[PDB]
Order: C-alpha cells, then structure tokens, then sequence
C-alpha cells in the first residue's frame, strides 16, 4: 500500500501549491504601483507580446485555411454555401480563436516566462535583489503579469482577422463562390456584442490562467539546472488543462 | 496523518474508476440489457436504412430497439428480431385481474356470449387460463411497418394497435407487415 | 523493470478498446469479404454520383461493396462490377432441387404438355443441371436501380426481382438496367 | 489520438443525449451512414504520423 | 409548451398505459405569466363573473 501512499502524497502537495500560488496573485494585484513601474511594462509588452507576433499571425492563417476548405466541403452536398461566410467566422470568433490561441500562447510566451524568472532564482539573482531592499515580486514579477493579462486579448483578434481573411481567400478566389454573398452571409448572422465581444472576454479568463500560472511556476522552482526544465513542462501542461476547462464552463454560460 | 496520504490515494483511485464505469456506460460496451426483455419477430420486404438499436415505438413512446435482421433467400424475404422493454408492455397483478377480466366481460357480452350461446361455458374457461397466461398488451389485430419522423432519416418500427379481444405472447411472429414506400413509389406517385 | 513493462501493456489494452469502439460503434466493418464472393456486373447509362466503396443492398440488408465503374468508349454506356452473397442470394441446401419440382408443375402442366416437347425427357433432364450450377434466387428479369438514401443521402445500388422464371449464374451480366434520377431528369420526365 | 478520438465522441454524447435530450437511436444511426472506416478513420490515422 | 408561440413550460415523463393503449404526457409550466395573482385578478374577477352574470 506504498503506491496509494504515493499518491496521495502527490495530490496533497499539489493542492497546497494552489494556496500559494493564491497568495501570490494577492500580493501582486493589491498594491499601488512604484515609481517606474510603467516604463518596465511597456518593455515587457515587447518580449511576451511583439515576439509572440509571428507564430499567431502565421499559424492563424494555417486555420483559416483549413476551415474554408473543410466548410465547403461539406457544405456543398446540401447546396448551401451562402452559409460557408457565417460557419467560418462563426467558429473562430466563438470558439477556436479563444482556444487555440492560448494554446500557442501556452507554449511560446507561456513557458518562456517560467524560464526567464526560474534562471534568475536558481543564479540567486532573486536573493540578491531582496538584499539591497527592493522586492521582487514588485519588481520582477509584476511587470510580468500585466503584461500576459493584456497582450493575449490583442493577438486573439489578430488571430480572428488573419483567420477570416486567409478563409476568405480558399473560398471565394480559389474554390470559386460568390463574393457578394460571402459577406453578406456575416452581417446577417454574426453580431457584435454577442459574439465579437463574449470571444474578448473568454481571452481574458484565458490570460489570467496562462501567465499566472507561468509565473508561479518560476518563481517557486527548485534552484537546479535540471529543476528549471521540469517547471517549463509542469507550466505547458497545466495552461493547456486550464484553457481547455475553461472552455466548456464559459460555453455553457454563453451560448447555453 | 500518515492515512491521509493514504485516504486521497484511495479517493484518487476510486474516483478514476468511476470514470470508466461511466464511460463504459454512456457508450455502448457494457449494460443497456432490458428488463424482461423478450424478442418477437416478423418478416419484412424493405427494411432499407434500418440500423442496429433503432427505435421501436408503440403509440408515441419509445420501448424496445432493433439488433437481429435476417434474409432469407429461399423467399427473399428479410427477417426481423428485435427486443421489447417488459415494463410497458406487459401486465402485473393487479392488472391481471383486470386483463383477465375485460375480455371476460366481453367474453360474456351480446356479441361473443350469444355465438352459439352452448359455447359460453366453451368460451369461457378455455380462454382465461392461457389468458392469464404468457400474453403481453399487444392484439392481433396489430399491424408492424416501417416509418420514418421527418423529412430526414431516422428509420424505425411502428407498431399500430387494432383493439380486439384476443392478445399475442412473448417471443412469437407479429402476423401483420409492411415494409417502406421511399424513392420509386414515392416520386412516381408524386409526379 | 516488471512495472515498466506491465504498464506499456495496459497502454495496448486501452488502445484496442477505441479502436474496436471507433469500428464497430460509429461506422461498422461489413467489409469487401463475405461468404465465398463472387462478382457480377451489370451496366448502365447514367451512374452520377458514385463513389466507390458503396453499398450493394438486396432487398433492405447490405450484401456486397460495388468494387469500380468504368466506362468503354467503343459503347458509351458504364460497366460496373460488384460483389455478392451466395447464402442470402442463392441456396445450400437440397432448396437447390426444390424449385426444379415447381418450374416443371406450371411449365409443362397438363395444359402445356402438347405445347412444348410432350415426350421431353433430357429437356426434362436439363432442369435437373441448369438448377444445380451456380444457381441464384434471383430471377432472369430483375431490374436492378441506383437508388438514393432516404431522401438526399449517397447513392448505391439496390435490385428489385420480380417476373417470369429462370434463373441465371454467377458472374453473369444482369442485362435490365435504369440509371439514377437527379432534379433535371425529374423535371424531365414530368413535363 | 485513437485515445482522444473515442473518449470525445462518448463525451459528446454524454451532453447531447442525456442532457440536452436528443434521439439516442439516431444519433448513432447517423454516424453509420455517413462516417466511413477507410476515408475517415484511417486518413485520421496516417495524418498523426506524419505528425509524430 | 407555447400559448400562442411564447415558451411558457417544459416537458418531464412521458409514460404509456398498457391497458387503454393512450399515452401519457407529463409537464411542467411556469406560473409567471399564466396565472392570475393578486394584482390580476382584478382583470378577470370583474371578467370571469361578468360572464356569469350574463343573460343566459
């Protein structure tokens, strides 16, 4: 009975790390910001989001794509594609855009995150910083985190935009429907508040849950060259569970 | 506290058990047998699109599906074996002596007492007995096809009572059938 | 070294689970191997629509999986050959010498005895070989039809026997034919 | 993905048919009509190794 | 359930009675907005006893 032993030591320990992990968010978020805290923010937006920019921009319009091609398809054995313009952007701006941009996010500037503060805990860069009186959680730690809550929600649209366009060029140039009737399917079904809007708020739940994450996960490594490696899949991992939970709670309250 | 290391690693466990009892469940490999299940047959001419574990429904209620279809080339027929659910379709106790009863006071009635009225007692005490029998709530005058629900597929069986004073038995041949009327007949018909 | 090895073993068992529920659950395995398999072939002028992998449905039970059509230009018209049963589509039994003791009761009946060879003994003698080798329930006038799935569904291949008496082979060209029917031909065929 | 396949079907199914409420019958009527083995299951199966 | 096209309830059983062969429907309606309560009675005390005390 060693391994039921084992296991939930396990599952003690990771609930614990959920308590401290809380009592990190609260320290962060409650308190007014030192002087000088813009000025790393902005250049902070530059490393998680300007160097996010080339995956999303190239991998939404792989999707894209792939939704244009597989839409007609299917569509064109009921005879009905002045549908294909709504099915299209109504996948993306609902439910794959929210999804599988934080899916990307998770592992190019989410991981990222968990290497760049968990290399300056194990070379007691962290320890240092404390001993001459700034803290580094305020220092560190929170130019980090307001820079993962606002750069995901810019690259989901970018995400959605460079998706319907790149659907838009497999539909009506190269399979051959109507231009007219591709947009006019949208005004038609797609609404702004309803749908472009409730895709901007599932990023923001989304964001909250892949930089939180991959910030803890830095901050509380094992200082060891090999330990900083474990906490960059733990961070992968534990995004892309949270992403895809996430998902069917605030589906069912929206679309239900 | 050393068994609360103990008590989640059992908690764990158990409750990934439950996940797959549950997905063996919802999915069709293990259960969904019937109770008092029993399987009747008839013999059909087009049972096109009619899939295992279809419906079969008797007023609008749904009761047994579809698992056997059988061909039979010597008459070309097809053959059809399907299973009823017991609890709808089948009598209890204090019905029973109800089911017994209302043809028995139409056993005795001016049109089946009076019917060469030396044969009410003939009538009457033959009947009950394989009455209270094996017989479930279908008549003979039951008439089994094939429909559809809508103006796309489904594919079921339908079962469309006739009254009567006479009831059939578990596991016998449903003596009145007709298969589907799709494509051909249909837009020839229809012009 | 025992706990690694015992846990790639699950890992195939869990495996060859979804794969069987992914097969037979939601899109079955009828396969282009039944009982023997001959092939027989039939062609038409109009097969829009027909992809290969189909269904080659008898009277409403799938029996075969047409193979590939293919078009000689020295005719114009399509060929297609498709594969069958012999158990759902012929007998083993001695059905193989009961149908000869019917085909001579009508045919050279005390009204048509003069009328065919009245001292006919090897014509007679034929019926006891034609009937034995590679025999069929299917009659000599069939029609067989493309026939769409429900109401806008695929496209297969379905055959109506019916009339006369004589039987034909295996392998054989089923000579009585009629193409599928889209929207223009309906409207055609109306007006 | 065989693995991830199956177990997203049976989900789907748990919350189309037992909570939303549709046919049980033809749900799985309608897959055997139109989901082939060899052009949907197998092309979803040489699709994964190329990715792997 | 609709009044006139407005989704006023839900169903719940539907069960079948062997013996008389008629099916049972069993559902449940919201009492929001078909009942009468305390402010709309006077709409129908003043109207369902109007037709009581009517000439036939």
């Amino acid at each position: 009975m060693n391994t039921i032993a084992w296991l939930g030591r396990l599952v003690i320990e990771r609930i614990r790390g959920i308590g401290v992990a809380a009592l990190m968010l609260l320290q962060i978020i409650f308190s007014l910001p030192s002087a000088g805290g813009f000025g790393r923010f902005v250049y902070q937006m530059h490393r998680v989001g300007v160097m996010s920019l080339l995956i999303i921009t190239v991998s939404g319009l792989f999707i894209g794509l792939v939704l244009g091609l597989q839409g007609y398809s299917i569509l064109v054995n009921v005879g009905s594609e002045s549908m294909l313009g709504t099915m299209v952007s109504l996948t993306l701006l609902r439910e794959l855009a929210p999804v599988v941009a934080a899916l990307l996010f998770a592992g190019r500037a989410g991981s990222a995150l968990t290497a760049e503060i968990g290399s300056m805990k194990q070379s007691e860069q962290l320890a240092s910083m404390e001993m001459i009186g700034v803290d580094p959680l305020k220092q560190i730690v929170s130019p980090r985190l307001w820079a993962g809550i606002v750069s995901l929600p810019m690259l989901t649209v970018i995400f959605a935009a460079i998706g319907i366009v790149g659907g838009k060029l497999v539909g009506v140039d190269f399979l051959g429907v109507d231009e007219g009737s591709f947009w006019s399917g949208m005004q038609n079904n797609v609404q702004f508040g309803h749908d472009v809007v409730n895709g901007i708020i599932k990023s923001i739940v989304f964001a909250l849950l892949c930089t939180w994450i991959a910030v803890f996960q830095g901050y509380a490594c094992d200082p060891t060259p090999e330990g900083i490696a474990t906490a960059m899949t733990r961070t992968v991992v534990y995004s892309s569970l949270c992403v895809l939970g996430f998902d069917f709670v605030l589906t069912a309250v929206m679309f239900g | 506290s050393r068994t609360s290391e103990l008590a989640v690693g059992i908690f764990v466990i158990i409750f990934g058990i439950a996940l797959f009892f549950l997905a063996m469940k919802v999915s069709g490999l293990v259960g969904t047998n019937l109770s008092d299940g029993y399987t009747m047959k008839a013999q059909f001419d087009n049972v096109n699109g009619l899939k295992p574990r279809a419906k079969v429904t008797m007023s609008g209620v749904t009761i047994g599906r579809v698992d056997s279809i059988t061909l039979d080339p010597v008459t070309r027929l097809a053959t059809v074996t399907f299973d009823l659910d017991g609890k709808l379709t089948s009598f209890n106790a204090e019905q029973l002596k109800e089911v017994q009863k209302n043809a028995l006071d139409e056993l005795r009635y001016s049109s089946d007492y009076t019917q060469a009225t030396p044969a009410q007692q003939k009538t009457m005490e033959q009947q009950l007995i394989s009455n209270m029998n094996s017989i479930t709530s279908i008549d003979e005058d039951a008439y089994i096809m094939v429909a559809t629900n809508g103006l796309l597929g489904e594919k079921y069986l339908k079962i469309v009572p006739g009254g009567g004073l006479n009831y059939l038995k578990r596991g016998d041949t449903i003596s009145n059938t007709q298969g589907t009327m799709d494509l051909e007949d249909l837009i020839s018909k229809f012009i």
